[PDB]
């Protein structure tokens, strides 16, 4: 699909049907975490490959990689009297890309 | 990394003892091979040519070829090169236009004589030389200009310059020519997005012959050749087992990027060994180019003793030969040996013998042990010389009959010959261990398949398999018998028949050696398989037919090299092994070189093929002609890094004249652009009027003209010149016919000048046909020299056929003083020679057409494109993201 030029328009229309994609059938370690606040958008939000492109003497090469490592997180919620009834609502949502 | 070094137990592992590559050995190898004819040539006397037999090095050869391959051919160039010239008179209505490339051409080389077919060869080649490098061009970037609502060519990029003709000529006439300019367009200007130029212009049909070649060439070699190359690539890395990054290559290509591509990757092997006498170069260029570099391991010191306890050690038999230390000699017959042990027909060891050197006689003894077990003389290939197989069976049977323990029973056979006796106790036959070519009793291949087939390889000329001593180099990873297992049927033949000879410790040492050896074995064969595969390995059927050469004396067209030794080496070289630690460096570069030099020889090939047939085309002028001299002619204008190759064993001061004819005379060829180019160079010149070369020269007395000045005005306006060129040629019932012979013959008789004046009187016309001759064009304004109007087609020293002729074109001025019968003198004065040419070289034309030679397309891509090379990245370790079939 890389070398037709169709890898990443082949993901976001999988992902956009609701839809799951597997990499591979490798094992992987898993990290546990706990979080007492909004997590980075390294854990939260973090695809599981590497895509690169490079151009040499005319040629164009790329560069698939897969993850080998993952995590298992814990996101908890504290609440404060003053909060308003709509206070943790946004106009748009946050986004999660991994399930364990 | 590699699986098959692992090592989980100690048995193999051992001190380090010294090391070597290919770079070293190849450069060893050829000072071996030198030194001995050297040596031989000095000790007696000897009737030869001097010749200088000296070294080279290769690692520069290797470069120098290496960096051949980054030359281009072709030139990109904004305009064409002026092709047509025009020449005015005092007339206003007329010109004459010139094809400048027959004016080129008249001064491209040297002169044409008699006696020096090697010089006749070298302008020959020289020519076609000059047509190709002035054909290959690709434009790029002209420049245009707006007019009317389109796009209009600018007079500079068409092929016709006549800027000097423009003010004498009157307005209407101005008028006409500049809206036939004006009248060139560039096809669909007006549309956007157009990605490339095509108009109409002038050129010359040489040159338009070579440009057209190259442009279908540059638009048929595209994407599809490289996905074969690379998978091609891919399949030879898959043999010899290269790792790959995680990089791919991808089919992509840029709309703005043009892919020049000259070489292809899967060469043809024949035509690497079609050159005369060249085993020797293709034997140091592969270990120069395939072999690994590793070190030499000493096998583990416990194997020959055990300490029981402090105080009590057992002792090994050979242990005054273990403590020996080798010196420089024997070292390098060592190195010899191992040499001749990776490369199984092509180098053949004997024995070596020198009167000053002493040494105990247990050596031979058990070097003739060793030989037995280490060398291979069956019934496929051979390792050795019968003379040095004889050694060996003599030192066995020495040692066998030398008893320094209770003596044991024999009985001696009718014959004479060694090893023809019954020992010990149980009557063991020695016999079967004696030499014999036609099944290889005596050695390693006793029983065993030592040469198979398993699948295609990529190189379709090396199919085989080598298996020494029956061992397998997958038993490195997956053994198929246990370790007291490992065994073989010639080992096992001579433990029993030590054991028979009451020599128990040395069998035992033996028994304890032996997966050491197999060891060994097993990893050879892995060096010989996989990284030594080349385009220079000798192929099937001269290896299968190099043993029954050997054993009936016949003639052999890859003669083996033949290496000396000494008895100790044996010894020493029983108690080493290699083990190979990187590749070699320029492993992954190999099949460009490879592609390099196949290219080179065939386009010498092709040229020397073309330039054989001109003494059969035209006789009188080759008389004295050789194959060696368009073979040097040839030489003299080629690159010096393939010769430098091809000449690695100084094969050049040996070939004769059938090598040479031979070798032109068969049909493989290796594609390339450079070949694509030089056919159709050859092809365009076959027409030798094309050379400017031509036989159609002829002899009659003509009067130079002297016209009536009535009215200067008029005779401005008509124009007026004299030249010798016929326009047609004379009838042939007015013509006599002469040959170089006929001439000859009366020239040394005395009457050539009074026959030719006896012609010359009737007012006929004569012909030196049948030589070929070289022809200059001049111009000229006033009354030439009176050496070129009385010039003739011969000379004397006796005399000399072929002698280098002008053709003039006499311009005719006058002015308002001259009387009307101011010219005409009251004697003539007389021309010879004329020369007629099937070519439109000059012509008198009017104004009205000097527009009418545009008549050929152009094609230039726009300034927004880019021309780039790809050659340079066909290496091995490149792999491509979708496969191919």
């Amino acid at each position: 699909q890389a070398n037709m030029g169709q890898f990443r328009a082949a993901l976001r229309r999988i992902m956009d049907d609701d839809d799951w994609v597997r990499f591979g059938g490798v094992l992987r370690t898993v990290r546990v975490k706990f979080y007492d606040a909004r997590p980075p958008d390294d854990v939260l939000q973090g695809l599981p490959f590497s895509y690169d492109t490079n151009e040499r003497g005319g040629l164009a090469y790329a560069t698939i990689k897969y993850a080998t490592e993952t995590t298992i997180f814990y996101l908890i919620y504290n609440v404060e009297f003053s909060n308003t009834p709509d206070s943790l609502v946004l106009i748009n949502p946050t986004y999660t890309m991994t399930k364990v | 990394q590699r699986p098959e070094r692992i090592k989980t137990t100690p048995y193999l592992e051992g001190d380090v003892l010294s090391s070597d590559s290919g770079p070293l050995l190849s450069v060893f190898a050829l000072q071996e091979i030198m030194q001995k004819v050297r040596q031989v040539q000095a000790d007696y006397m000897t009737a030869t040519r001097e010749v200088d037999f000296t070294v080279p090095d290769v690692q520069k050869i290797l470069d120098d070829i290496k960096a051949l391959a980054a030359e281009q051919v072709y030139k990109i160039v904004k305009v064409p090169s002026i092709s047509f010239r025009h020449i005015v008179m005092q007339s206003r209505d007329r010109v004459l236009r010139v094809d400048t490339y027959y004016e080129e051409m008249s001064q491209v080389g040297d002169v044409i004589t008699e006696d020096e077919p090697e010089k006749f060869y070298s302008t020959i080649i020289k020519k076609v030389r000059f047509i190709r490098g002035k054909g290959s061009f690709i434009l790029h970037d002209i420049p245009t200009r707006d007019h009317r609502g389109m796009e209009v060519a600018e007079p500079e990029v068409l092929g016709v310059e006549f800027k000097n003709v423009l003010p004498v000529l009157t307005a209407e006439h101005r008028a006409m020519i500049q809206n036939a300019l004006d009248g060139s367009i560039i096809e669909n200007g007006n549309v956007a997005t157009r990605d490339v130029d095509v108009f109409i212009g002038a050129c010359s049909e040489p040159v338009y012959r070579i440009y057209n070649r190259l442009q279908g060439y540059i638009e048929a070699v595209q994407l599809q050749e490289l996905r074969n190359s690379i998978g091609w690539l891919e399949r030879l890395g898959h043999r010899k087992r290269i790792t790959y990054s995680q990089e791919v290559l991808t089919d992509f290509r840029r709309q703005d990027t043009i892919w020049v591509l000259a070489l292809q990757l899967p060469v043809n092997p024949q035509v690497v060994w079609d050159v005369p006498r060249s085993s020797i170069a293709n034997l140091i260029m592969n270990i120069a180019t395939c072999l690994p570099t590793g070190e030499y391991i000493a096998p583990n010191p416990r194997i020959s003793s055990i300490t029981l306890t402090q105080r009590i050690t057992t002792t090994g038999p050979f242990a005054i030969l273990t403590g020996s230390t080798p010196t420089a000699q024997q070292l390098n017959d060592v190195r010899k040996i191992y040499l001749a042990l990776m490369f199984p027909g092509q180098i053949i060891l004997d024995l070596k013998i020198d009167p000053g050197e002493r040494m105990d006689p247990a050596v031979r003894m058990v070097a003739g042990v060793v030989g037995h077990l280490l060398f291979t003389a069956g019934g496929r290939f051979t390792n050795l010389t019968q003379n040095m197989a004889r050694q060996l069976d003599i030192a066995l049977n020495d040692y066998l009959l030398y008893m320094y323990n209770t003596r044991v029973q024999v009985n001696y056979g009718p014959t004479g010959e060694p090893l023809d006796f019954q020992i010990g106790r149980n009557q063991y036959d020695c016999n079967v261990f004696r030499a014999d070519f036609a099944t290889g009793t005596g050695y390693n291949g006793w029983a065993t398949i030592d040469v198979e087939y398993r699948e295609p390889a990529p190189y379709v000329h090396a199919q085989r398999y080598i298996r020494y001593c029956g061992i397998d180099s997958r038993e490195l990873i997956n053994p198929t018998t246990y370790g007291i297992g490992m065994t073989y049927h010639c080992y096992n033949e001579m433990l029993r028949m030590l054991v028979a000879a009451g020599k128990d410790s040395e069998a035992a040492y033996f028994r304890s050696m032996l997966p050491f050896h197999m060891v060994r074995f097993a990893r050879i064969n892995q060096i010989i398989n996989e990284d030594l595969h080349s385009v220079f390995s000798l192929p099937d059927d001269m290896f299968n037919a190099l043993l029954p050469d050997l054993i009936a004396g016949a003639h052999q067209n890859a003669d083996p090299v033949v290496l000396d030794v000494s008895w100790i080496s044996l010894w020493f070289a029983f108690n080493r092994s290699f083990e190979p630690t990187h590749r070699n460096e320029m492993l992954e570069v190999a099949p460009l070189i490879e592609s390099v030099y196949a290219s080179e020889l065939s386009v010498m090939k092709v040229d020397m093929r073309h330039l054989s047939l001109m003494q059969r085309r035209f006789p009188d002028v080759l008389i004295q002609a050789r194959p060696s001299h368009f073979w040097k002619a040839v030489l003299n204008d080629s690159p010096e890094a393939v010769k430098a190759v091809m000449n690695l064993s100084h094969s050049h001061n040996f070939i004769n004249i059938r090598d040479m004819m031979r070798w032109v005379m068969l049909p493989s060829l290796q594609p390339s652009l450079k070949l694509a180019l030089e056919e159709e160079a050859w092809a365009a010149a076959n027409d030798f009027e094309d050379l400017m070369l031509t036989d159609q020269v002829y002899m009659h007395r003509d009067m130079l003209p002297e016209p009536r000045l009535d009215d200067i005005e008029r005779f401005r306006q008509e124009g007026f010149y004299y030249t010798n060129m016929l326009e047609a040629p004379p009838e042939i019932d007015r013509v006599v016919q002469y040959t170089y012979e006929i001439a000859r013959l009366q020239a040394n008789m005395g009457q050539f000048r009074a026959a030719l004046r006896r012609i010359m009187d009737d007012d006929d016309w004569v012909r030196f046909g049948g030589v070929l001759r070289t022809v200059r064009v001049k111009f000229y304004d006033a009354r030439p020299p009176d050496d070129v109007l009385q010039g003739l087609p011969f000379s004397y020293d006796t005399i000399k056929y072929a002698t280098e002729t002008t053709i003039f074109y006499l311009i005719y001025n006058v002015e308002f003083s001259n009387t009307p019968d101011s010219l005409v003198l009251i004697n003539p004065t007389y021309t010879m020679t004329k020369v007629f040419i099937n070519k439109r070289i000059v012509e008198r034309v009017r104004v009205g057409q000097i527009l009418a030679v545009l008549n050929r397309r152009f094609v230039a891509y726009k300034g927004k494109m880019r021309i780039m090379d790809i050659t340079q990245s066909l290496k091995m370790g490149t792999k491509l993201a979708a496969p191919t079939v």
